[PDB]
């Protein structure tokens, strides 16, 4: 109780990513968009692949090169207050920008799994 | 707890300089005209009195104002030794300054008053005086103990005076 | 009200020991201060508040009077006004129309 | 009287949705475009669902996969003044991103009644 | 019996710092942070850093470039009282600055711990 | 007769803490706002959560640890002229800071209640 | 430990070059994005250029001329925590716009390798 | 023994600057800042331009033109308990001002040496 | 580290004036009322009195108030050289302003009182006197040396009293 989460642990191969300011998540499932005609006519399902994002400070044990060569990991959400969600098979996408000190870098998979 | 304070104060000076001076001793009141011509100097020695307590941060704690009235002799208006009195004083405020004694803490150097007039000056005596504050708390509540066998509970419920009279008296562990 | 005070104090407290409210009695331990007996009260009243039967509370929580014996011992002097709830019987109503 | 509103409750199924500062609510019915040639020639209609913006505290009681699993739910837009709009068999639409400590989520139906 | 802290001692690598008044302390936890919306949730939680800030006199046996090459030091902060913190790879925050015979330092940690 | 409030004592989990001067007890409610338009016309509510300023001794009985502990205590404001409040589930906000044998505690608390 | 990339330092054939409070690197790669279908059939790969973006104060020993006149060179991404990357034969793209005494500069070549 | 600063003189080009009160200098070094995200991981580096900041009787036989024309000046800020700096090539800061007699200059250099 | 400090103000103006002053003396006091009756001026003089020590930055330095009388001599209500007792009294200040005197440091240049009324003005001298604040610092802490030969450690496990004895009588540097 009053343990509103305000803080996450990025976690890759039990490595507890150092993770900045700005952590977002998004669970796999399905988008629903609208499908209206002349009537409103229900809702349309979507694909949805399961994105984390987190900046990471440079200079830490991981590196910037062991980021840009992860194909294969098992990646890891986790709430301060409990909410725990597991990635499996993850990527990196996008563009690893290394601007600041900065790491920009977003974790994609295929399937979010809620674990304890 | 201001004797307790007091107590440890004197033994630290006692500790700190044991035979250098003749005797320590608290004074009662503060340094008047008249002192001089009053106590038992016998200098070498510095007096300890309570100057009062200041409102402290809290409603347990004061501030509590010390003085240390050192005393010495000018004969021929030569102090009887120079190196001598100055290291007293210097030593009796870095031994008495930040160190805790008993409950008081913080014993925070105020002034060092020159204090040394005609009165002391034609009396052969170099008065140079300390002041400190600390923070000391206030006594506890008085702790109490005591064990009686809870038997009876007499319950009186307040109607007039007049009116008939109700009450349970209970009588707590009765058996049948 | 006599009744389940009754049977109160004969349950809740048998063979305990009552002692000065400053006393330093430990949590377990069966001791029963004037205050601990003064707040079971009142949370008994409330318990016999929520259904009625009492009306006010405030008057009774400054009324009540719970006390050592000074004289003798092993007896606690309460003294609590009764503040018994009335019951609705007459209803008086002025209408002074304003027309 | 006096009571002009700045605070509203969502609610789900009876659970009060736990929403943050920005709660946004635009009920079903007719959204009036224009088709003007020469002259302005009125308005034309265009049919609109019904919609509830809201930003959840992540960790609470409602948590994020029976978000992301919410396809058939009866929804309560309360205001504090009094007026309570209900729509009935709702779903929730776009990314439930968990940004922040936040959970952005949108609800979206086909029907607003006014109830009380 | 209920003593109060008077003075407060500041150590570096088992030495003492001559401070003057006001060497403040704060511990290494999470800055609990109020969560308002429609009503009052809880609170949220943010890491935080240990930090000592203590005044020093200039020109002393200390040294100024000896506390501006300050990188990794074991800071105490030693209540007099008898309780006392120790900073774990502690480093010299801020500007210093010889002002008048006058730095102030602030010593910052990652965690205190309360040692002895 | 006509008694003022004298001083304010502040107890946790039923024990009081020493509160030097002017300790602050905001109750928890709404707080009205002005909403100004074309002409004046109401008041706007805003949910407030019940917080609580104290002022404790540095190095006391109480320590730091145990203060910087504590995520859910029942707090206590009682005006010595009677009226006293309770704060349900209170949490320590703020940073706490040991500044020359002072600490600040900001006990801030979803709800407050005024009992006896 | 305690090394948390601030301040990277750019070098072209052994100059250093004076860089501004902002610069950034992407290290050559794989840009992955999404190739995704009715599932969300994992992902697409996409060849990617290193590159380095950083500002320099104008009137410096470099100069403008040499900077637009910069064909094949070899440059240095060196981290203040050590992290040193390489590119080699590097070109300047972009339009090298002077505004406000700043030289905004991007350099980028085909390949990155982290050497030390 | 245990000396402590005392008063603080200000020379330029090895020529005394009448400094009344409180002259104020401060290293060039790292400004050593928190980075703060999932938890506190250490520190970030940022570099910082040594600086002497007097303040010098106006009318005197400086100067005030000559203050102002001061491009390229050898600043030496001496302690008066022995330890002294240098500013290599230092500058004017600041803007420079005659008001009521007195005159504050901020004397700004790449880096400062522990001459002497 | 007062006395050294005095000693080292004496010095510099013994130094800096040479014959010009007649004398210097510490001053045992403040200058009181009756001093210009009591000591040997032998005009022109400059008498260095320490005037006490108000609170220093830290635990272990204080700011030190010391005090410069000068002395001449105003026959006839006119001074005997005013050009001299002037240079005196300027030059005073500039010699001892800023410059450290052993452990203090930062001598500053407080206040500087006329301080001439009837009772020296009758008594044909002037009395032009100077204010000084220095940070003087606390003597340390006294050192120790010693070296013993390590050979026996005796524990006792503090049981209660009447309890039969536990204890181990180490006895270390014991070969067998």
């Amino acid at each position: 109780g009053n343990q509103r989460q305000g803080v996450a642990f990025i976690r890759v191969n039990g490595m507890e990513l150092e993770s900045m300011e700005g952590a977002s998540f998004t669970p796999s499932g399905i988008t629903r968009e609208e499908v209206t005609g002349s009537r409103v006519y229900g809702w349309k399902g979507k694909p949805r692949a399961a994105k984390v994002e987190c900046k990471i400070p440079g200079g830490g044990p991981i590196g910037l090169d062991e980021i840009i060569d992860w194909e294969n990991i098992t990646v890891e959400f986790q709430a301060d207050t409990g909410e725990t969600w597991m990635l499996a098979n993850a990527w990196q996408a996008d563009e690893p920008k290394n601007d600041g000190g900065e790491i920009s870098l977003v974790l994609m998979a295929k399937q979010s799994k809620r674990i304890a | 707890m201001l004797e307790e304070t007091e107590a440890a104060l004197l033994a630290r000076v006692r500790e700190l300089f044991g035979a250098t001076l003749r005797q320590v001793e608290p004074l009662t009141g503060t340094w008047t005209n008249e002192d001089v011509h009053r106590l038992f100097l016998a200098p070498p020695s510095v007096f300890l009195a309570w100057m009062g307590c200041g409102e402290g941060r809290t409603r347990r704690e004061v501030e509590s104002r010390w003085a240390f009235f050192v005393v010495a002799e000018l004969l021929n208006g030569e102090p009887v030794n120079r190196p001598g009195i100055y290291q007293i004083v210097e030593r009796l405020i870095a031994g008495v300054n930040g160190q805790t004694f008993g409950p008081t803490t913080g014993m925070r150097l105020t002034q060092v008053r020159n204090l040394c007039d005609d009165n002391r000056i034609n009396a052969g005596v170099v008065l140079y005086g300390v002041l400190f504050s600390g923070t000391t708390p206030l006594p506890s509540v008085v702790d109490l103990d005591s064990l009686d066998d809870y038997e009876r509970h007499w319950q009186t419920w307040k109607f007039p005076d007049e009116t008939p009279e109700f009450a349970a008296h209970i009588n707590v562990n009765q058996e049948k | 009200l006599r009744y389940s005070l009754r049977t109160r104090i004969t349950q809740k407290f048998p063979n305990y020991k009552l002692a000065s409210d400053g006393t330093r009695f430990a949590t377990g331990q069966a001791v029963v201060t004037p205050s601990v007996i003064k707040t079971e009260l009142l949370a008994l009243f409330e318990e016999w508040e929520n259904a009625g039967l009492v009306e006010d509370f405030d008057t009774f929580k400054e009324e009540l009077y719970v006390a050592r014996n000074k004289d003798d011992k092993d007896r606690l002097d309460v003294l609590c006004g009764p503040n018994l709830i009335n019951q609705f019987r007459i209803f008086a109503a002025q209408v002074q129309f304003i027309l």
